[PDB]
C-alpha cells in the first residue's frame, strides 16, 4: 500500500461457484470494497450520509427458451432507517422470448444483459440490494459479466 | 406504506359527518404542509380542497398524523379524496399522496 | 443535517403522464439542487465544468404489429457556443422480429436502453433525454425511466 | 471566452465515422475530451497517474437482415497494468440479436442491439485500458454518440 | 452546422479559378489554424493542399469566413476538397470538417 | 387581452396581503380551470403556485373572473406571478396567460 | 353565462411554432387559433397521421437575421415523410433561398432581412406516416409574432 | 342559365385593378367566386357558417427602383372574433425588397416580390377575416390574378 | 376508396432544360379522371377545385440587366376557348450587382400559388414558367404542381 | 433506397455469368412486375433486357427480390445495368430504380 | 469617424438595465486600453467609471467593438456616457471618443 485514497466504493462482482444464487464477493482481484461500505446478507451498507452513485449489471442465460411467458428482472432497492420499505430505486424488465421456440431444432442460448445506474442522496445505515426475479438463469461465466456497485460522490 | 389513508371504503347518508385520517410513515414528511383533493364522482378533475368551515382539519404534530372532519354531507360530495405532505431531507423535495373513495345515499323526502 | 454538495439532478418520469415523458423533480428518491434547474422539460447547466450524463428508458409492447418499431432513445444538447441540437449518446432497439402472432396474441414484452458518459458542459447549456416513441413507456412502476447529470 | 479552469484526468473517446471494419477511437472531434494526462496510444486508454476511475462504453450493432445460427455480439472493457502484465476482463456482456428465425423465403428486416457497461475500478499509472468489440463489421457508427468509450478519475 | 462548405458541386473548365467557401458556426472553432484536403478522384488519400502560390488562402476573422482559391486549373485538379478548422474551448480540442467536389473539363485542342 | 391581470406593479411590506385580479375575455375560456404560477425575482424556475393556506383563491362566475389572495408576505415572496386558463369551443382547445409584477421590501 | 352545441369533422392540425423556445423550432397545439384533432397526434416534433387517404400538406417559416455578413448562407425548409411502407426520409415539399445576395453591412448595420418559404401540396398519406417540418438553420426564425411560423395537415 | 348546382361556402376575391393606390377585393370577374353566404362586408370577408376553413391570399409587390434602405412590406390574413373581439393574426409575412442598395448612380432597378400566406382554422359565425398590407402603394395588380385572396369551406 | 378526381405532379430532374410533368413517380398522384395530355392536366368534371403549384429557381451568377421568373397557371375553358391566367407570380432574383469580374453567387428563388376556382368538364390547366433554364429539380418536391375536387 | 441493386461494380472475364440482385423495399412494390434496361458502354439509349435464353430471371416473392443471371458472357456486355419494378397501393401509380455497371475484359 | 456609439438616446425606467456599445473604426486602435467616463446631469466634472459591480464590461475583439452594462439601475444615474480607447502606432500615441446620453425616470405616479 502506497497512497490513501478515500471515499466509501464499493464494486462488487458475483461468486462464479454459487450456480443458483447471486452473492456478491469482494476479495477477488479487480473488486472493490473498503471505506466503510459493508456487506451484509447480499446488502450494501451505506456508512455516511451523502450522494452516491448506484449502478449494477446482471447477464441472462438459457438454453433456448421454451417458454413465451418468460420475465427477467433486475431492479436495485433502499430500505432507509427514515421510512421501512423496501423501494426500487432503478429497475428494468427484459423479455428473452418472443414466443419464437424451438420446435423441430436444437438448443438456442440466449444472452440478455440488464444494465442500471443513478445518483441517489442516501442516508446513514441505508441497505442497497440489487435482486433478479430468475437467479437461475445467470451467467457469471466470464468476469465483468455481473456486478453491482457504489462509490460516493 | 408512505402516508396511510385509513377510510378506504364509506357509505352515509345525507346530513352526516365523515371524518378521515392520514398517518405519516416518512419521517422527514412535515404535518405542516398538508393538502386535501377530491375527485367529485364522474368528473376526472382533482380539484382543491379548501381550508376552512365545513372542512375542518385536525392535525397533532407528535403522531406525524392528520385528520379532515367533514360536516352538512350532502350527494353532491361523492367522490376520491387524497391526502398530502410537503417532504424534504438533504438537497430532496418531493411530496406523498393517498386513496379513498365515498358514497353518498339519499332520505327519499316522505311526501304525506 | 448533512450540508449539500454540487450541481445534481435525477428526474423520474411522470406516471399519471398520459401517453408522453414529463419528468418530475417533487419525488420520493429524486434531485434537482444546486442550480438546475429544469425548464420546458430540459435540464440547464448552471456553472461550467464536467459533468456525467445518464437515463434509462424502458418500453413496453402488448404484441407485435407489422409495422416494425423501431425505438430510440437520445440525450442531446444546445450549446452557447453551436445553437443546434447535437446528439451526446444515442441508441436503437428493434422490438419485433416475430412475424405478427395471429393466433397467439397479446404477450407483453419489454425493452430497456441505458444511455451515459462524460461530458463537459457550459453555463446555459441545455440538456433534453428523448424518445421518438413516448406512446410505449412503462412508468408503472417506480425508477423504471429516469435522467440526470452530477457535477463531478 | 473563459469562465472556470477545470481538471482531474478524464477521456471521452468516439468511433471514427469514416472507418470500415475497424472501431478506432478518435479523440480530436467535436463532444470528445481527452485531457489532464491520459494518453491514447495504440487505440489504448494509458492511464497517467494511480487512483478509482468511472469506466463506461457503448457499442450500437446493426445489421440489414437475419443472418445463419446464432451469431454472437461481445462487448469488453479490458485492462493490462504494469503490476500484472495481462490482459484481464473489467467488463463484459454478450447478446443474442438473432433469436432462430434464420430467412429461409422471408423478408429480412434490420436488427439493432446496445451494449452498455459501467463500473468504477482502481487503476494505477501506465495501466493500458481497451474497449473492443468481436464484430466490428456490425458497427453503426452512423450517427453520433452511439459508439463510445470513456473513463474519468474520480 | 459547425463550419459550412458553400460551392458543393462546381464544374469548371481547364483555365479557370474556383473558390471555395468555408464559413464558421462553433463559436469555439478559430479562424488562425485551417488546413486543406483534396482526394484526388478515383484514389484515397486527402493529401494535404499547401498554403502557397496556385493555392492562395483568404481569411477574414470579422465573418469568421475563409476561402481557398486555386488558379490556372487544369484537368489533374479534380477532386473532392474539404476545408478544416482547429476548435479548442475548456479541456476538449477538436477540429472540424466539410466537403465540396470539382469536375474539370478539358478545352478540346482545336488543331489547325 | 386574453385574460387581464389588473394589479400589474404593486409594492408592498412584509407582513401583509395581495390581491392579484385576472379577467377573462374569451367566452371560450372557464373560471373553473384557473391556475397560477410564480416566477421569484431573479430566477428563471417559473413554479406552480398551490390553491391553499396563505394563497387562497376566490372565484366569480358571473363576472368571469377569478382572483388570487396572497396572505404573510415575507421577503422572498418577491417575483412575477401570472395566471392561467383552458379554454376550449369546438375541436380546438388552448390555455392562455398574464403579466404582473410584485415587490416586496422588508421592514 | 353561454351556450355551446358546436360540431365535429375530420383528421385535422394547424399548429403554430414556440414562441418561448430559444433558438428552437417546437411544434405547439395548446394555443390559440391552433388545431390538433380527430386523431392527428404530434410525437417528437412530427405528425402521426391516423387514417389513410388524401391529405393536404402545408408550413411556412419566416427567416429573419440582423444583418448579411456572408453571401454564401442558405436557408431551406422542407417538409419530408418517414412511410410505414418505406422507413426512409423522403421530401415531399422542399425550397431553397439565398437571404443575402449583397456584399454585406460592411459600414453601418441593422438592416433586418426578413425572407418567408411556403410549402403546399396533396398527397396520399398512409396510417401511420410521420411528416416532418425543419428548416436547416433554426437560429434565423422569427416567432416573435403570431402565425408567422407554421404547419398543418387537413384530411380532404 | 346554370347547371350542376354545387355548394359549401367559398371565395376567392381579386383585386381592383382599376383602385389606384389601394385593395379592394372583387368577385364580379371571370374566375372569382362568392357564393353560398359568404358576405363581402368592409373589404372583409364574413363567415356563414361555423367549421373548419381554408385560408389563402397571395400579393405581389413592385417597386420602380429602391428608395430606402428600411423598406419592410408586410402582408396579414386577421380575425377578429365573437368570442374574442380583438384583431388578431392568423398568418403573416414580412419582407425586406432592398438589401441596401439604394441606386445612386443607375437607371432604376425594379423589383418584385410576391407573399403567399395559407391555412386551415376553426372560424365561428360572424367573424370577420381581413387580408392587409401595410404599404399598398407597391401593389402590382397589373396582367392578372397576380393578387388574390380567399377561404373555402372544408 | 379515395374518389374525387386529385393530381399531384412532379417535374422530370433529367429533362434537357424543360419543364415535364411526371405522374409514375413515387410521391406523385393522377387519379380519378384528371388526365395528363399535351403536358396539361384536363378536369374530368365541374365543381371546385384547389389548384396549386411551386416553381424553384436557381442560378450560377446575375448577368446581363435583370432577369424576370414569372411563374403562372393557366386555364382554357371550354366555354372561353383562350388561354387566361388563373394565379400568377412575378419575382427578380437579382439585386443588381451583376459579377463585376469577381466570382459567383448562387441565387435561389422558389414561387409559389395556389387558389380555389370553379372548373368545368374539359378544362386544360397548365402550370408554367418562362425560363426553363433556370429550373432547379435536383432534389425531390421541389418544383411540382396539383389539383384536387374540394 | 427503394430498390436495392447489390453488385455495385462487377469485372468478369469472357464466358462467365454474373448475377444481378434487386430488392424491394417498397411494400407496395411487386415482384410480379419487374423489368430490366441495358445502357451498352457509349451510347446513352436504354433498351429493354429481354427475358429468354441468355438472359434468366430469377424472382422469389417470399423475400421480395428478384435477379438476372446473364451467361455466356461476350466482350459486347460491358455497360450499365439498371432493374425496374411497377408500384401500386392506392391512387398511386409509380416506379423504382436502381444502378449498377458491369465491365468484361477478354 | 473614429468610435461610433450605437445607443445615443435612452430612457429606461428606475430599476432597470442598459447596455451601451461603442465600435472601433481605427485600425490603430485597441479594444485592450478601453476606458468608460460618466457625466452626471447638473455637473460638469466627468467622472471615471470604474468596472465592478453596477458597471460591467463586455469586448468581442473580431469586429474590435465593446460594450457597457449597468444593471441596478437608480435615478441618480442619469447623464452623459462616453467610451474612450487609446491608440498607438509608430511614433504616435492618441485617445478616441464617443457619445450618448441617458435618461432615467422614476416611479410612483399613482394616479388616483
Ligand atoms: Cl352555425
Amino acid at each position: 500500500s502506497r497512497t490513501p485514497s478515500d471515499k466509501p466504493v464499493a464494486h462488487v462482482v458475483a461468486n462464479p461457484q454459487a450456480e443458483g444464487q447471486l452473492q456478491w464477493l469482494n476479495r477477488r482481484a479487480n473488486a472493490l470494497l473498503a471505506n466503510g461500505v459493508e456487506l451484509r446478507d447480499n446488502q450494501l451498507v451505506v456508512p455516511s450520509e451523502g450522494l452516491y452513485l448506484i449502478y449494477s449489471q446482471v447477464l441472462f442465460k438459457g438454453q433456448g427458451c421454451p417458454s413465451t411467458h418468460v420475465l427477467l428482472t433486475h431492479t436495485i432497492s433502499r430500505i432507509a432507517v427514515s421510512y421501512q420499505t423496501k423501494v426500487n430505486l432503478l429497475s428494468a424488465i427484459k423479455s428473452p422470448c418472443q414466443r419464437e421456440t424451438p420446435e423441430g431444432a436444437e438448443a438456442k442460448p440466449w444472452y440478455e444483459p440488464i444494465y442500471l445506474g443513478g445518483v441517489f442522496q442516501l442516508e446513514k445505515g441505508d441497505r442497497l440490494s440489487a435482486e433478479i426475479n430468475r437467479p437461475d438463469y445467470l451467467d457469471f461465466a466470464e468476469s465483468g459479466q455481473v456486478y453491482f456497485g457504489i462509490i460516493a460522490l | 406504506a408512505r402516508v396511510d389513508q385509513t377510510p378506504q371504503t364509506i357509505t352515509k347518508e345525507t346530513g352526516e359527518s365523515l371524518t378521515i385520517n392520514c398517518v405519516l410513515r416518512d419521517s422527514h414528511c412535515a404535518t405542516s404542509s398538508t393538502y386535501w383533493y377530491r375527485k367529485k364522482s364522474g368528473s376526472t378533475n382533482e380539484e382543491s380542497i379548501s381550508k376552512g368551515g365545513r372542512y375542518v382539519e385536525t392535525v397533532n404534530s407528535g403522531s406525524k398524523s392528520f385528520s379532515l372532519r367533514i360536516n352538512d354531507l350532502t350527494v353532491e360530495d361523492s367522490g376520491t379524496y387524497r391526502c398530502a405532505s410537503e417532504c424534504q431531507y438533504g438537497l430532496a423535495e418531493y411530496d406523498v399522496y393517498g386513496g379513498g373513495t365515498v358514497v353518498t345515499v339519499n332520505a327519499a323526502a316522505h311526501h304525506h
